[PDB]
Order: C-alpha cells, then sequence, then structure tokens
C-alpha cells in the first residue's frame, strides 16, 4: 500500500486562507517528490505546485505564482498546501500526487483521493476525441520544444468521479 | 620458504616483573586505588623471550609485547591468511606506522633490508591508517593487543632504558595509544624485523607475555598516572 | 499541601496544628535549565566527490564499488544538494541517516540513461535492473541520480 | 557548551545532569572522564576542545521549615539544607 490521503478542503470565502494537508505512508515519503494538482469541477487538470524530495525547490504555476506556498514536514511524512488570498476561480477539487521520478521527467502515479476546497493549458490537448469499440483511437497531445520535446510525456486517465491514474510514463512504458 | 638463515634457538624465558600494566579505561582518577577487573599480564609471570626469531604466537585473549636502530617495524596478526582471510598488519619503515587489515598475500618468509618484500601486495582492505610512528639496548617499547567487542586495542608506552637482557624492573603504565574498530577474530600473529639470501641481523630482543582475566589494584596518583599496582 | 511553606507542613504531618520545631517537609532540586550535547570537532569526513565528482565514472556493467568506513559522512550535503534529481532512499529514510551508523558504505558508481534511472529500485526488472546491477527487494541503502 | 549551570550533558556517550566548571585537573591527555572513589562521573574532557570540566550535581536538598506552634503564629522561615542561596 503506497495510499496518500488528503484532508482540509471545506466551504472558505475569497480573499481567506486555507491549509491542505496529505499524509502519505507505505512509502519513503521523505525521498519522493510530490505535488499538488488541482481539478476545477467539470474542467481538466490544473497543476497548483510541487516540491522536492528535500523540500528545498518548490515550483508553482503561473496562475498561482506568489500567493501559495507549498510545504513538506518529513518527520510526521506529511506535506502542506497553504492557500492565502484566495480567488474564485480556486474552487475545485485538489490532489498530492507522488512523484516516480526527478524533475523533469516528472510521473504522477499515487493520488490522493480528493479534498473539495470550495472559494488556459499550455499543452493544446483536443477537448474531446469520439471512438468506436474495437477501433484504434490516437489522441494526441500537443506542445512546444520545451513541453514534449525535452521531458517526458505521461498519461492519467481520469474515470468520471475519481482520482486521476497513470497510464503512460516516460513517453513509452506502462506502469 | 622462509629465510635462509634459521638456525635452531628454544624460546628462553623470563619474568616480567611488574610490567604489562595498562590504563583499563579512558578514566581519569586522583590519589585512588582502583580495583578493575581485565585482562592484565599476571605479575612476576614467565614471558618469552624471542630474540633475528618470530615464530607465530597465538592470541588467545590478548598479548603483551616488550620490545628492546628500529629493529621491529610491526607485527602480522592473522588466522588463516593465505589469501583466504584478512589479517592486521602494521609496518614502520621509518617513523610511519601503517594499520591495513588487507587480504594480504604476505609469504611466510617477510623479507626485507631499505628493502621490503613482507608482502607481495595488499588487496580487499577495509581499514587504512597512516597515523604518527608508535614506534646496549637504549628503547624500550612495550605495547598490549586486546580484542574487545571487535575493538582492536593498541596500549602502549615507549621508556628510555639501559639493559641488554631480560626486561627492567620498576613500574610503567601503557598509556592508550590507539583504538582499531577492526571487528574481526583474531587468533595468531608474528614481527616484523629489517634483516639478498645472506642478509645479517641486528641486536634486538623482543618478549611475548599473555594476559589474563586477572583483577589488580592500581594506585592513580594526584595527575592521574599509574605510579603502582598489585594484582 | 501547594500554597505556603506552613501548609506543607501541616500536609507532611497529617495536622492541622503544627507544634514549634523544624520539619523537613519536602526536597527541591535545582532543574537542568537545557541540555548540552557535545562531541569532538568533525576530523574524518568521507571524500564523496571521490565517487560523485569524480571526472570519470564507470560503465554500468562494470559498476565501480567504493568502500566507505574509517570515517564520518554528512548524508545531509547530499540529500541537501541541488546538483541531485533522484535522492531515492530504502530501507532507511533520508532525515534520519545522519542518526543512524553502520559498518561500512559502498557507493556503486555508474552511468546510465535517464528513462533507465528507475531500475535502480529494488525489486525493478528489465535490462539494467536484471541484467547490469541489481538491487535486493531487502534494501537498506540510497540511490543518487 | 555552558559553565556555572545545572544542564544535561552529553559528553560523548556519557550523558548526566550537573553544573560544569571548569578546572584545573591534569587530565593524562588520553583520559575523557573523571572519576573519584564512589565511581561517580567527577570531571570531563571537552570532546572538541581540550579542556577539563568538574560537574558539580546541581544545587539539591531537603527543604525544612522552622515554625512556632501554629497557635503562637502563622509565621514561617524555610531552610534549604546544604544549597547556596538561589532562587529564594
Ligand atoms: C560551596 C560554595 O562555593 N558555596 C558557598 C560557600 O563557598 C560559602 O562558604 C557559603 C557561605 O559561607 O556560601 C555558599
Ligand atoms: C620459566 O620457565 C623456565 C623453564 O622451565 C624456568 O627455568 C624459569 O625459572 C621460569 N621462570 C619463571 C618466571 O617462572
Ligand atoms: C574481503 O574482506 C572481508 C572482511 O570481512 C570479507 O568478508 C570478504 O569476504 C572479503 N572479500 C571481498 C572481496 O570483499
Ligand atoms: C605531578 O606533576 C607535578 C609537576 O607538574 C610533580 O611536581 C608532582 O610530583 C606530580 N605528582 C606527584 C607524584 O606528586
Ligand atoms: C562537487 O563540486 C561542487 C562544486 O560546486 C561542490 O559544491 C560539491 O560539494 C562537490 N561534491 C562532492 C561530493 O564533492
Ligand atoms: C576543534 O574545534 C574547536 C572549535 O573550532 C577548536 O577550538 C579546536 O582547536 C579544534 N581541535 C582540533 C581537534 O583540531
Amino acid at each position: 500500500e503506497v495510499q496518500v490521503l488528503e484532508s482540509g478542503g471545506g466551504l472558505v470565502q475569497p480573499g481567506g486562507s486555507l491549509r491542505l494537508s496529505c499524509a502519505a505512508s507505505g512509502f519513503t515519503f521523505s525521498s519522493y517528490d510530490m505535488s499538488w494538482v488541482r481539478q476545477a469541477p467539470g474542467k481538466g487538470l490544473e497543476w497548483v505546485s510541487g516540491i522536492s524530495y528535500s523540500g528545498g525547490s518548490t515550483y508553482y504555476a503561473d496562475s498561482v505564482k506568489g500567493r501559495f506556498t507549498i510545504s513538506r514536514d518529513n518527520s510526521k511524512n506529511t506535506l502542506y498546501l497553504q492557500m492565502n488570498s484566495l480567488r474564485a476561480e480556486d474552487t475545485a477539487v485538489y490532489y498530492c500526487a507522488r512523484d516516480v521520478n526527478f524533475v523533469p521527467l516528472v510521473t504522477f502515479d499515487y493520488w490522493g483521493q480528493g479534498t473539495l476546497v470550495t472559494v488556459q493549458s499550455v499543452l493544446t490537448q483536443p477537448p474531446s476525441a469520439s471512438g468506436t469499440p474495437g477501433q484504434r483511437v490516437t489522441l494526441s497531445c500537443t506542445g512546444s520544444s520545451s513541453n514534449i520535446g525535452s521531458n517526458s510525456v505521461t498519461w492519467y486517465q481520469q474515470l468520471p468521479g475519481t482520482a486521476p491514474k497513470l497510464l503512460i510514463y516516460d513517453d513509452n512504458q506502462r506502469p | 620458504v622462509n629465510l635462509t638463515t634459521r638456525t635452531q634457538l628454544p624460546p628462553a624465558y623470563t619474568n616480567s616483573f611488574t610490567r604489562g600494566v595498562y590504563y583499563p579505561d579512558k578514566v581519569f582518577r586522583s590519589s585512588v586505588l582502583h580495583s578493575t577487573q581485565d585482562l592484565f599480564l599476571p605479575f612476576f609471570s614467565n614471558v618469552t623471550w624471542f630474540h633475528f626469531d618470530n615464530p607465530v604466537l597465538p592470541f588467545n585473549d590478548g598479548v603483551y609485547f616488550a620490545s628492546t636502530s628500529n629493529i621491529i617495524r610491526g607485527w602480522i596478526f592473522g588466522t588463516t591468511l593465505d589469501s583466504k582471510t584478512q589479517s592486521l598488519l602494521i609496518v614502520n619503515n621509518a617513523t610511519n606506522v601503517v594499520i591495513k587489515v588487507c587480504e594480504f598475500q604476505f609469504c611466510n618468509d617477510p623479507f626485507l633490508g631499505s628493502e621490503f618484500r613482507v608482502y607481495s601486495s595488499a588487496n580487499n582492505c577495509t581499514f587504512e591508517y597512516v597515523s604518527q610512528p608508535f614506534l646496549n639496548f637504549k628503547n624500550l617499547r612495550e605495547f598490549v593487543f586486546k580484542n574487545i567487542d571487535g575493538y582492536f586495542k593498541i596500549y602502549s608506552k615507549h621508556t628510555p632504558i639501559n639493559l641488554v637482557r631480560d626486561l627492567p624492573q620498576g613500574f610503567s603504565a601503557l598509556e592508550p595509544l590507539v583504538d582499531l574498530p577492526i571487528g574481526i577474530n583474531i587468533t595468531r600473529f608474528q614481527t616484523l624485523l629489517a634483516l639478498s639470501s645472506g642478509w645479517t641481523a641486528g641486536a634486538a630482543a623482543y618478549y611475548v607475555g599473555y594476559l589474563q582475566p586477572r583483577t589488580f589494584l592500581l594506585k592513580y596518583n594526584e595527575n592521574g598516572t599509574i605510579t603502582d599496582a598489585v594484582d | 499541601c501547594a500554597l505556603d511553606p506552613l501548609s506543607e507542613t501541616k500536609c507532611t504531618l497529617k495536622s492541622f496544628t503544627v507544634e514549634k520545631g523544624i520539619y523537613q517537609t519536602s526536597n527541591f532540586r535545582v532543574q537542568p535549565t537545557e541540555s548540552i550535547v557535545r562531541f569532538p570537532n568533525i576530523t574524518n569526513l568521507c571524500p564523496f566527490g571521490e565517487v560523485f565528482n569524480a571526472t570519470r565514472f564507470a560503465s554500468v556493467y562494470a559498476w565501480n564499488r567504493k568502500r566507505i568506513s574509517n570515517c564520518v559522512a554528512d548524508y545531509s550535503v547530499l540529500y541537501n544538494s541541488a546538483s541531485f534529481s533522484t535522492f531515492k532512499c530504502y530501507g532507511v529514510s533520508p532525515t534520519k541517516l545522519n542518526d543512524l551508523c553502520f559498518t561500512n558504505v559502498y557507493a556503486d558508481s555508474f552511468v546510465i540513461r535517464g528513462d533507465e534511472v528507475r531500475q535502480i529500485a529494488p525489486g525493478q526488472t528489465g535490462k539494467i535492473a536484471d541484467y547490469n546491477y541489481k538491487l535486493p527487494d531487502d534494501f537498506t541503502g540510497c540511490v543518487i541520480a | 557548551l555552558v559553565k556555572n549551570k545545572c544542564v544535561n550533558f552529553n559528553f560523548n556517550g556519557l550523558t548526566g545532569t550537573g553544573v560544569l566548571t571548569e578546572s584545573n585537573k591534569k587530565f593524562l591527555p588520553f583520559q575523557q572522564f573523571g572519576r573519584d572513589i564512589a565511581d561517580t562521573t567527577d570531571a570531563v574532557r571537552d570532546p572538541q576542545t581540550l579542556e577539563i570540566l568538574d560537574i558539580t550535581p546541581c544545587s539539591f536538598g531537603g527543604v525544612s521549615v522552622i515554625t512556632p506552634g501554629t497557635n503562637t503564629s502563622n509565621q514561617v522561615a524555610v531552610l534549604y539544607q546544604d544549597v547556596n542561596c538561589t532562587e529564594v
């Protein structure tokens, strides 16, 4: 079991603060990078932030840059997102994803169940693709030389109403 | 094959009067009569007197060494050796003692002359130290080698003396010199001497006493040095 | 039995009238203001550079192995180093690495492919783990890529 | 290193509670602990700077109370046995 529970989501108001905490057990939480990812209700995944194995390097999405602080306490093996000066666009469901590999070849395998917090995408993946049983459907991501060309492409399959699931990592392999 | 010069010589014995007392621990005591049970060399004991003669010797419970021109260079502690098992080898060619628990290939003949041919080469080393040099007759160097808890500890003291045979009278406690976390078992040892087949030898005597689980009574003086002992 | 020195006397003698005299009520001891953990200044730092900062690493099939002992090693410097992209510790936790002691350390140094780094975890299979450098599932160590 | 304060020192593996004071005890260049006839740690050599400190057990003892008869008066004096005047 490499489960990662998460909590700290509830009704808040714009311009406030909220502490999200997710606890990871079953693996060396202090050796794997982790991240916070966000899914607006009925909208694609938006990666909030990410913190390294040591907690020294922190990365934030420019949509939330300068107002969210990602933190990691390895003693209790828990990881926090401190949301400050919230906006109306931040009402979503939050997951904390374990990063299998180092950056840049990020790989999110295990995801939290989802905390419902109430308060554009670089990769121009098609809005939808229709398939038929027994067909061979190619759904194609698209990015720049910095997104797709240089770093691994990982594919997540999110069933309706569940956490995302890793399908493809390092451009070729499967879990 | 050993040296071309192995004349027959019986293991002459002598009497270690009060020698072989070493500070059993790093504890300081002032004007105290401490009664500790540890491995000491028994008082007035029959210690073997080897004289160029270094036959293999057992290391059952640690052994006391008494060495009276820097002829001895070190010792070769082993159990099976022959590149089969690692062994402790110490070499002091010139004020340069080196500690190597390595998979040595030492040939029973520790040929030497300067010339060194004690062991062809050392492979699979686990510990390597390059510490400062540990080393009528003028200088008497007394050592105590002991194996507790895998730790290999050497107590030692170098004393200016005037003697030609046997061990001098008087009392001198062997200060701890260095502790080695070798962690390996040991039962046998050797010695190393400066003196390609017709090699001479130099005047050098070394005496081997055997530590036993004795109870002693050490007289730490005001300055903490052990000035006298009764077993 | 806690407000007056007299009350402690009334309480030790179990009487409400205390006769004239001196009574040993309780005992006191000045408490440790703090703790002073003190050790000898570091004297035998380990040269991680000899393996890490080495100018020429080894091929993964013929991976170098360097023995580390007779030494003190600060793994926190390595863990808190930004050069390392991967620091995966199995069987131990990197935060407690400085707390523990081992008989010896082995630095197994080699060069692999990026897509191949995930093959240096215990229980992994492939062409590096199965064929080049295998780690037991009962692994007590770390991997630094 | 703090001197003249009751502290929980942990010199190497040797731990203990007491007040540390600089001293004139002449430890031999290889000695770390100091001890007395009672086999109690008296002095320690500071591991990282070669100095000799005595471990005086912190001021401790009984707390006697000097009182006249309770019927006579409620006033009370306190005797902290074998301790210097520290905290009043
Ligand atoms: C040591 O043994 C030898 C040979 O038996 C003997 O002559 C000598 O008196 C003994 N000396 C001691 C110290 O017992
Ligand atoms: C090397 O020496 C060690 C000493 O413990 C021994 O266990 C081991 O079998 C030897 N062989 C190698 C190459 O490690
Ligand atoms: C301790 O050393 C001093 C010199 O510092 C010396 O005078 C004294 O005799 C020594 N101890 C004894 C035996 O009293
Ligand atoms: C390697 O060299 C860099 C140069 O900045 C240094 O910071 C680092 O500590 C070195 N690492 C090792 C393991 O020697
Ligand atoms: C140990 O470090 C201390 C503090 O810097 C210094 O005062 C002392 O001289 C050093 N001693 C050694 C063992 O080099």
